[PDB]
């Protein structure tokens, strides 16, 4: 029971970052990410 | 990006002709190579919009209570009260860049609509503006870190060799220098409409190429008449195949000439798109110490703006 | 150690399971395959002549008639060959532009360390590992990205003796009790000291300055001497 | 001394000028020495 559907392009998840004068955010942790790029020569 | 055009080989060379359609079979795949070349251009036009306009997949918004420390961003930020989402500067950027479309579509020249609408372009711009304001340099290299904008200018001055003490003391002086400089941008773009001429040359290049491609049809190319119904109604079918072949060879070279010029202009517009994609990441998201890249002087911040068939960068430097 | 080794294991799993990540190189093979096939298939086209076979035209039509039909065949083929060469010159400009970008990332990301954004990949660049690829090259980029975050209370300066104390390295953070100094890239709370800050201007020229006590590491050590030296001076009089 | 650092000598550097480098510990300790002189006179008094 599946078919082709049409829809408007989504622009991505909307996330409103809080903003204040006396407020700040500092990372408490981190991570090591590895990415792959393929460039023809 | 450039205007996406799709030209049918049949209707451009000889339309509404069954005898000529059989004469085209003797020239083989010429339609396939000319159609895939023009199709590949239209695909690359949408790839330039994904690599430049939208840098990130996360949409950022502006908080309702605005205290920026004395800077006025109302001109660079979009106005939600307007029916179409745009800023005060983008209002001029769209108006200063200029039916011929329907007239050319009658001869077989199809203008393909762009995948990315101008309203979605303003959303990617507003997302990068609201992110640079609230998140500073953090949203580009990872998760968005909340920082007050007053402390964001301190780090941007420490990067160019200026101790942050100059910021807190000149905070009122810097507030007047920035707000007055942004006001000069709207006044310069309103009075001078030739500052966008780099984009107007792209529209003029497509206009001259499409119009000249149609003007080639009026030439007889050494034949008796350029009209197909004339040759069929005048010379016998054995004699008509000679005159029609004269129109085929000429219009084939005229169509291959247009495709060749568009493939050359496609390499120039992708080179400018890669440069725009580089400045979008280094000047806007982060802070680059490169000279004569993010603009003359010691770079601080960069504000992208939406423009027809392009993008406008607002660079703030320390002179 | 467990973050990098597991990440390389993800690259091995993503490369083995997904074979379409190299499609950028497969497009090069496809563009050449379509170009080599198109050029040879045009030889069978008539190109406005009677027959595409040159042996049939020469052995049938008269020399005056054969030179005309073969002329349409040769001219049509030259236009197909010039079209092939023209398309190869266009793909040559595209492959040389990608080679200059590969030579740039090889120098900045691999050989050295580049601070450029969205050049060596998402995040703060650390190291890049090149890998051999057919008709191309593959770059393995190791970057530094933050993970967990927390909201803190900040302030532009600390007011102690009446002069503003600006942080030397890092920013000011507090949980609502005592003000701490930590870097922007990671959270390592430290006590505010004269070595971690510097005195510039006064407390009035700073907007939003807060009052606190800057710890002087020489204050308790010098006061301990004033206690000891007076105990010595008291023994000097006895 | 906190804004500068010691490298080489005055003879090697070409164009060096003579001046006094203010050490913030000197007046704090010299005044601390004067207090000790006042403290020692307080124990004798």
């Amino acid at each position: 029971s599946q078919s082709i559907i049409a829809y408007t392009m989504s622009l991505g998840v909307e996330n409103s970052v809080a903003y204040s004068n006396n407020s700040i955010a500092i990372p408490t942790n981190f991570t090591i990410s590895v990415t792959t790029e393929i460039l023809p020569v | 990006s450039m205007t996406k055009t799709s030209v049918d080989c049949t209707m451009y060379i000889c339309g509404d002709s069954t005898e000529c359609s059989n004469l085209l079979l003797q020239y083989g795949s010429f339609c396939t190579q000319l159609n895939r070349a023009l199709t590949g251009i239209a695909v690359e036009q949408d790839k330039n919009t994904q690599e430049v306009f939208a840098q990130v997949k996360q949409i950022y918004k502006t908080p309702p209570i605005k205290d920026f420390g004395g800077f006025n961003f109302s001109q660079i930020l979009p106005d939600p009260s307007k029916p179409s989402k745009r800023s005060f500067i983008e209002d001029l950027l769209f108006n200063k860049v200029t039916d011929l479309i329907c007239a050319q579509k009658f001869n077989g020249l199809t203008v393909l609509p762009p995948l990315l609408t101008d309203e979605m372009i303003a959303q990617y711009t507003s997302a990068l503006l609201a992110g640079t304001i609230t998140s500073g340099w953090t949203f580009g290299a990872g998760a968005a870190l909340q920082i007050p904008f007053a402390m964001q200018m301190a780090y941007r001055f420490n990067g160019i060799g200026v101790t942050q003490n100059v910021l807190y003391e000149n905070q009122k002086l810097i507030a007047n220098q920035f707000n007055s400089a942004i006001g000069k941008i709207q006044d310069s773009l309103s009075s001078t409409a030739s500052a966008l001429g780099k984009l107007q040359d792209v529209v003029n290049q497509n206009a001259q190429a499409l119009n000249t491609l149609v003007k080639q049809l009026s030439s007889n190319f050494g034949a008796i008449s350029s009209v197909l119904n004339d040759i069929l109604s005048r010379l016998d079918p054995p004699e008509a195949e000679v005159q029609i072949d004269r129109l085929i060879t000429g219009r084939l070279q005229s169509l291959q000439t247009y495709v060749t010029q568009q493939l050359i202009r496609a390499a120039e517009i992708r080179a400018s798109a890669n440069l725009a994609a580089t400045k979008m990441s280094e000047c806007v998201l982060g802070q680059s110490k490169r000279v004569d890249f993010c603009g003359k002087g010691y770079h601080l911040m960069s504000f992208p703006q939406s423009a027809p068939h392009g993008v406008v960068f607002l660079h703030v430097t320390y002179v | 150690a467990n973050q990098f080794n597991s990440a390389i294991g993800k690259i091995q799993d993503s490369l083995s399971s997904t074979a379409s990540a190299l499609g950028k190189l497969q497009d090069v093979v496809n563009q050449n395959a379509q170009a080599l096939n198109t050029l040879v298939k045009q030889l069978s086209s008539n190109f406005g002549a009677i027959s595409s076979v040159l042996n049939d035209i020469l052995s049938r039509l008269d020399p005056p008639e054969a030179e005309v039909q073969i002329d349409r065949l040769i001219t049509g083929r030259l236009q197909s060959l010039q079209t092939y060469v023209t398309q190869q010159l266009i793909r040559a400009a595209e492959i040389r532009a990608s080679a200059n970008l590969a030579a740039t990332k090889m120098s900045e990301c691999v050989l050295g360390q580049s601070k450029r954004v969205d050049f060596c990949g998402k995040g703060y660049h650390l190291m890049s590992f090149p890998q051999s690829a057919p008709h191309g090259v593959v770059f393995l980029h190791v970057t530094y990205v933050p993970a967990q975050e927390k909201n803190f209370t900040t302030a532009p300066a600390i007011c102690h003796d009446g002069k503003a104390h600006f942080p030397r390295e890092g920013v000011f953070v507090s949980n609502g009790t005592h003000w701490f100094v930590t870097q922007r890239n990671f959270y390592e709370p430290q006590i505010i000291t004269t070595d971690n800050t510097f005195v510039s201007g006064n407390c009035d020229v700073v907007i939003g300055i807060v009052n606190n006590t800057v710890y002087d590491p020489l204050q308790p050590e010098l006061d301990s001497f004033k206690e000891e030296l007076d105990k010595y001076f008291k023994n000097h009089t006895s």
